[PDB]
RNA sequence: GAGACUUGGGCAAUGUGACUGCUGAUCAGCAGUCACAUUGCCCAAGUCUCUU
């Protein structure tokens, strides 16, 4: 893949 | 079956074993699980130490009259020292028949035997050698008690001991056997002083500060442990003093 | 401290009840249960002052590990005014004779230490169960299986059954492992193991509200997509590693002790080869799990470990092996650094370049982790932040510590607020990256964490429990939660107000983790309801099941003088005696076991030999037990080994090698035996 | 063959689908009776009822 | 006793559907062993009759 | 006996669901013993020098 695909820059903490 | 080609050992040693069990027990190092029929060689070397020391002390008492006891004790201590026993055991090719197994001890034995081959199987009179295997002299000394118990006669055992020690006897009786280290300290001009040695892995060193021919020289020597590093420094100091004398 | 310590509303009733009857306490961590334990110790001090024979007594405080024992020792010393004796195995009480044990026994009012030391010194007739006032247990949930707590408890069954010392257990978690199923039977087994009744908070409004100052942290979770493609250089590295494996197994060192399966069923690789292969496989797992940059961090640790091992490698062949391993690791490092620098060409802003390189070659999980850290710390003050992170592998700790070091150096916001530091279990790995003892240091990582030097810690379950730590506010878990005990103990650490509990899982694993989290919450709840509504019985006075708990093993054998031998300690006693025989390096002292064969089994034993297995013991030629000893026929190999060791040590004791107090005899016993025979004439001269 | 049969439902047409109904006197087969809710969950979702 | 009686019919019928002499002799030996066992067990039975 | 159908019996193949023990490999956490190393307290002991 040469470069690891980037995760979502925006992400929040879901509550269990 | 344990004693492969034991006739070679007997021919080199010169004695014959009516019972081979004593030889097996004497050759049984504590690290040898495959021998369930005899005990280790400690219970034979315990007696053999006394046998050897008393026999050789009596011989030198009877024969080497023309010398004071203050040096006769040094002669007997040198002739009973484990290093000389290891050298003698190397000379008679007894390393082959030692029913022993170990990782580092076998390496030590191999290094010592090739070093002695380099020296020609003669005492280096004390050795700057890496390290001396105690178990080698131990098994050689134990097989003396093994020989004795196989016959229960002191005379035959003494004949064997003398046949093994003829070169050592003729050498130590003529030349001064050993003092070493101390004679460097008390020497006429050599005044060695030392620091504290440190071991690391399988290497060691010590900073030797001594004097020679009215100068001051620093020497270093290969060895194995702190005190034996100091021993190597003493050996090289002796070498420098002898060469300057030469 | 001083006397300004004022008991709360639940501690007073707890100690009041514990005075009346034996019982186990179950309170959340940080609820001051050790303080009420101290107060309990302050109600059983009547016999502390007087000597043993005059009628005085002492008390034993119990611990599982050395460090917790020491910490609680200082705690009780500063909280009370008693001579608190602290003793552990490494302290040097191993060679303590009768007199220099008696002095310590008579110069203290309460004893603390590990389980093995206390259990042994009780079995060595130094003190008797009747000679004790109260015994306090902490982390009582460890009392299962062959654990030393249960072994010590069995002494209560074998010893006197009257004027028996009190037992109290301290804990905040009751179950150890994934046996959440059928909590009631586990609770009953815990009840009977410590012959007590668990007592727990009951009166809601007045008292659980007060106790809840150990607030429950808020819990959140973040999911990330799986990374599936595997980099090309990885398979090249794997090929080099596998051919290195082939060469290593092909190359020849001298004779080495034979290490085989734990059930003696088949062979295994030599310990050094297994060790180096374990290093390489662990590093490979690091690489696939955490990408290339983390692999670049871990390869340096492998380099330094291999160099240290080669330095301490006594044999030249082992040095050659470690040298070859170092060469392969160096080649791997060269390839890894080349690949890492392969992308650095395009950008030339060193701090931002390093930051984006970290983001770029990292696994998505670690990327999410670092972005979560950035958005959580939010460039705040460094003094207030004190956060924890849990990872499973030991080397993962050091690798992620290095990664955080580099990343914090790669962000100005985090460069001044985070001070990373890591620590692992007892099998410690050097925190260096260059050479052994790069600098001499005197502060433990835990202490630096406590003094604010390190606001961020990386650790396995080593820092889970026991060791006292201030109320944390942010806790992170990267590797998946493994058990119930570690989850609940970790969530207990985040004690401060609005504390944040954080854990991470992959996209395709979130749904599974839902069941574990809900099951753990239900397991915490149903305990509360069941203990709140349990049957009102006094002290589990069912002696029949008490003696029916342990009888299924080999009955422990006791001789005269009151000494008692524990069958589960037979292996330890036998190995310890073996170590007493002087030997060189490879000269083995461990008794080489051997499992019998069925045809030989009924060739030596009866018809029952076919049904169940037997193991045989052989002894090194130096030991006088030349004749082999055949174990009693047991079912599994474990009980076979236990019976073999028990019978062998019994034979040793009968032969007199093992002393009266069940310990191998030194030369002191030999000279004591010889003295009045060969050296009587010294006494008439006033010596001996 | 129960869920083997019902896996046809997803791959085949998901609309105008025949009614499915589960009949039983017991719900759990085996010693995995623990956490009955989660084990009944896959029973619910496997039989789309 | 009843178990060893039951074994006889299964062994005999297995020998009946047995194909060649190699398994015929095996079933014959098994039946001889079974009958010897049955006789020993009925001696045990009649010892206290 | 065969062709087919009805019922039953015999054999075989393969698969499915569940249970009890037995081990294997890997990983974390904990205890104990032995040994080595650092320097010091350190007395014994011989040698040697000074000298007592
Ligand atoms: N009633 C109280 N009186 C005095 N100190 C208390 C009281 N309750 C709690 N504490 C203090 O709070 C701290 C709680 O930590 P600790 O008791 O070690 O937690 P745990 O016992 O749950 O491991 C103790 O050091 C204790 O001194
Ligand atoms: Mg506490």
């Amino acid at each position: 893949i040469d470069r690891y695909e980037q995760v979502s820059k925006d992400f929040e903490f879901i509550k269990i | 079956g344990f004693l492969i080609n034991h006739y070679y050992l007997e021919k080199n040693l010169g004695y014959t074993f009516k019972d081979r069990r004593y030889l097996l027990q004497a050759l049984t190092h504590p690290s040898y699980p495959t021998n369930r029929i005899t005990g280790s060689y400690q219970e034979l070397e315990f007696i053999g130490n006394a046998i050897l020391d008393f026999l050789i002390s009596a011989y030198i008492f009877e024969n080497n009259t023309k010398m004071n006891p203050g040096a006769l004790t040094d002669l007997r201590s040198a002739l009973v020292n484990n290093t000389t026993l290891a050298c003698i055991c190397v000379r008679h090719r007894l390393h082959f028949f030692i029913l022993a197994e170990n990782a580092k001890l076998s390496e030590i034995i191999s290094k010592f035997v090739n070093f002695q081959e380099s020296q020609g199987h003669r005492v280096t009179n004390m050795s700057t050698n890496v390290d001396v295997p105690k178990a080698l002299g131990d098994v050689l000394e134990a097989l003396i008690a093994a020989v004795y118990l196989d016959c229960r006669d002191l005379q035959r055992t003494w004949e064997v001991i003398f046949n093994l020690f003829e070169p050592e006897l003729q050498e130590f009786t003529r030349k001064v056997p050993i003092n070493h280290i101390r004679q460097l300290v008390e020497h006429k001009h050599a005044k060695p002083v030392f620091s504290s040695p440190i071991v690391e892995g399988e290497t060691v060193m010590v900073s030797c500060q001594f004097t020679c021919m009215e100068k001051t020289i620093k020497v270093y020597g290969f060895g194995s442990n702190k005190d034996q590093a100091k021993l190597s420094a003493a050996k090289h100091a002796l070498q420098q003093l002898s060469k300057c004398d030469a | 401290e001083d006397v300004e310590i004022k008991p709360r509303g639940y501690q007073l009733r707890l100690v009041d009840h514990l005075t009346k009857s034996n019982g186990i306490v179950y309170l959340p961590t940080g609820s001051g249960k050790t303080f009420v334990a101290i107060l309990v110790l302050k109600r059983f001090s009547q016999d502390f002052d007087k000597p043993i024979e005059s009628g005085g007594k002492r008390a034993l405080f119990m611990c599982n590990t050395v460090e917790l024992a020491r910490q609680q020792a200082m705690a009780v010393r500063r909280c009370t005014n008693f001579k608190v004796g602290f003793y552990v195995g490494e302290q040097g009480v191993d060679d303590w004779t009768r007199g220099m044990w008696s002095d310590e026994i008579k110069k203290n009012q309460v004893l603390v230490g590990t389980a093995q030391v206390f259990l042994d010194m009780v079995t060595q007739t130094y003190v008797a169960l009747s000679s004790l006032s109260v015994v306090i247990i902490d982390e009582c949930h460890h009392g299962t299986g062959h654990h030393p707590f249960r072994e010590f408890m069995r002494l209560f069954t074998i010893a006197n059954q009257t004027k028996l010392p009190r037992v109290v257990g301290l804990t905040g978690v009751l179950i150890k492992g994934n046996e959440i199923t059928n909590v009631a039977t586990k609770l009953k087994e815990l009840e009977i193991t410590y012959r007590g009744n668990i007592i727990t908070v009951s009166d809601t409004k007045e008292m659980e509200n007060v106790m809840l100052y150990a607030t429950k942290p808020t819990e959140v979770m973040v999911s990330f997509p799986h990374q599936e493609q595997v980099l090309t250089v990885t398979r090249l590295i794997s090929a080099e590693i596998e051919k290195f494996y082939v060469s290593l197994d092909l190359m020849n060192i001298g004779v080495q002790p034979i290490r085989r399966s734990k059930s003696l069923q088949c062979l295994r690789d030599p310990s050094k080869k297994s060790f180096v292969k374990q290093l390489f496989n662990d590093f490979l797992y690091q690489m696939k799990e955490y990408g290339i940059y983390a692999a670049s961090i871990a390869i340096i640790s492998l380099i330094v470990e291999f160099d240290i091992k080669r330095r301490q490698a006594e044999t030249l062949s082992v040095k050659l092996m470690h040298r070859t391993a170092l060469t392969l690791c160096e080649k791997i490092r060269h390839l890894l650094v080349q690949k890492l620098q392969d992308m650095t060409y395009d950008d030339d802003d060193d701090n931002v370049n390093t930051e984006e390189v970290i983001m770029n070659f990292s696994t998505p999980k670690v990327q999410r982790f670092l972005m979560s850290l950035k958005v959580s710390f939010a460039d705040k003050d460094p003094k207030d932040i004190c956060c924890l992170v849990f990872v499973e592998r030991r080397y993962t700790c050091k690798c992620i510590y290095g990664l955080l070091l580099n990343y914090i150096q790669s962000t100005p916001e985090l460069r001044n607020v985070l001070t990373p530091q890591f620590m692992v279990g007892r099998n410690n790995i050097s925190p260096d990256f260059e050479s052994v003892l790069e600098r001499k240091w005197q502060k433990s990582a835990i202490q630096q964490f406590r003094d604010g030097n390190a606001n961020l810690m990386i650790c396995s379950s080593v820092l889970e429990e026991g060791i006292d730590v201030q109320a944390c506010n942010h806790v992170f878990i990267l590797d998946p939660v493994k058990t119930f005990n570690m989850y609940v103990q970790s969530k207990g650490r985040a004690r401060t107000t609005e504390a944040k509990f954080v854990l991470f899982t992959a996209d395709k694993e979130r749904e599974k983790t839902i069941q574990q989290i809900y099951q753990y919450r239900k397991a915490h709840n149903d305990i509360a309801e069941y203990l709140k509504d349990r049957v009102l019985e006094k002290t589990e006075p069912e002696l029949y099941e008490i003696k029916g708990h342990f009888q299924d093993d080999i009955d422990p054998f006791t001789n005269e003088n009151g000494a008692v031998l524990l069958p589960n300690n037979a292996l330890a006693i036998l190995h310890r005696y073996c170590q007493t025989i002087p030997t060189d390096a490879f000269g083995f002292v461990i008794p080489w076991f051997h499992v019998l064969q069925e045809d030989e089994r009924d060739r030596i034993f009866g018809v029952s030999a076919k049904g169940k297995h037997v193991i045989s013991i052989n002894m090194p030629v130096n030991c006088m037990l030349r004749d082999t000893i055949y174990s009693d026929p047991m079912d599994n190999v474990k009980t076979a080994k236990i019976s073999a060791a028990f019978k062998a040590c019994k034979v040793l004791y009968s032969l007199g090698e093992l002393n009266e107090r069940f310990v191998p005899k030194t030369l002191k016993e030999r000279v004591a035996s010889i003295a009045d025979v060969h050296f009587e004439h010294w006494n008439k001269y006033g010596d001996s």
